[PDB]
């Protein structure tokens, strides 16, 4: 039932991620509040986020609460994935502790243009340059982000195709220290199969769109292990950023 | 070691 094997997953994607493609689209296209100054930061605060240090400290506090909310959502979402409640406990932790971040930063390209991310459930929209302009370390966070998106976006994929994306970055059979290999490389040559399958037809006009979205996991990785070490780096020479729990276990021991 | 998302992976 390989037309079913990605419905289910896309059914999946569309329950669980309160932002998706083609409702960042919808809303960056025709109003989000503009964050593009110190001024309109502390507007945005005031009516976007409820409950005092710096501006930097500030958005590095809200990012965090996002990111646990969206490890929260790439967690059910896992779930849902065939096979993937059937595996050891200790590699599904395994799994989305590698994975999450490589699917957070691709689900991130969906709200990015190259002016700026849409944030807040779709009511705000940081400009790039405001993220630039913040001091050391945290204007290096974001930029990143926004050269991967500009490349990703490009590749113009849609939700389906996302959704089974993020499934195979999930399901990825060489994270350090899997039992169970066998069945997590078994699982994902089906949903890679499955995804191959999906974009030879979604997308007929660009013959090598496959192999284009590997070279993405591979970069979304590297991506990911430079990112871990922005993080570290923060967590040691900034006293007022310290990580929520569950970001902690996910970064600890990671790169 | 990754008590909250064993906790979450369960329910
Ligand atoms: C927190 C670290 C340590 S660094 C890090 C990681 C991720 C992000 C992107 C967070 N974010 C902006 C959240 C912007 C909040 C906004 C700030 C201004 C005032 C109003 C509220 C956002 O919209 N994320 C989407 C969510 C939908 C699904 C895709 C991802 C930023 C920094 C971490 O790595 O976890």
């Amino acid at each position: 039932d390989l037309k079913s094997l990605a419905k289910r997953i896309y059914e999946a994607y569309l329950k669980n991620f309160n932002m998706n493609k083609v409702k960042a689209r919808v809303i960056l296209s025709g109003p989000p509040f503009v964050i593009h100054d110190m001024e309109t930061l502390c507007m945005a605060e005031k009516t976007l986020v409820a409950k005092n240090k710096e501006a930097e400290v500030r958005i590095f506090h809200c990012c965090q609460c996002t990111s646990v909310e969206t490890v929260t959502e790439l967690t059910e979402f896992a779930k849902a994935i065939p096979g993937f409640a059937n595996l050891d406990l200790n590699d599904q932790v395994t799994l989305l502790k590698y994975g999450v971040y490589e699917a957070i930063f691709a689900m991130l390209s969906s709200v990015m243009n190259k002016d700026g991310m849409l944030v807040a459930y779709g009511n705000g929209f940081i400009t790039r340059e405001f993220l630039k302009s913040l001091r050391k370390p945290f204007c290096d966070i974001m930029e990143p982000k926004f050269d991967f998106a500009m490349k990703f976006n490009a590749l113009e994929l849609d939700d389906s195709d996302i959704s089974l994306f993020v499934a195979a970055i999930i399901c990825c059979g060489d994270r350090p220290g899997l039992l169970n290999v066998g069945h997590i490389e078994k699982m994902q040559e089906g949903i890679v199969h499955v995804l191959r399958l999906h974009l030879q037809s979604n997308h007929p006009d660009d013959i090598f769109l496959f192999p284009k979205l590997l070279q993405k996991m591979a970069d979304l990785r590297q991506l990911v292990t430079e990112h871990a070490q922005l993080v570290q780096i923060i967590k040691k020479t900034e006293s007022d950023a310290a990580l929520h729990p569950l970001l902690q276990e996910i970064y600890r021991d990671m790169y | 070691r990754h008590k909250i998302l064993h906790r979450l992976l369960q329910e």
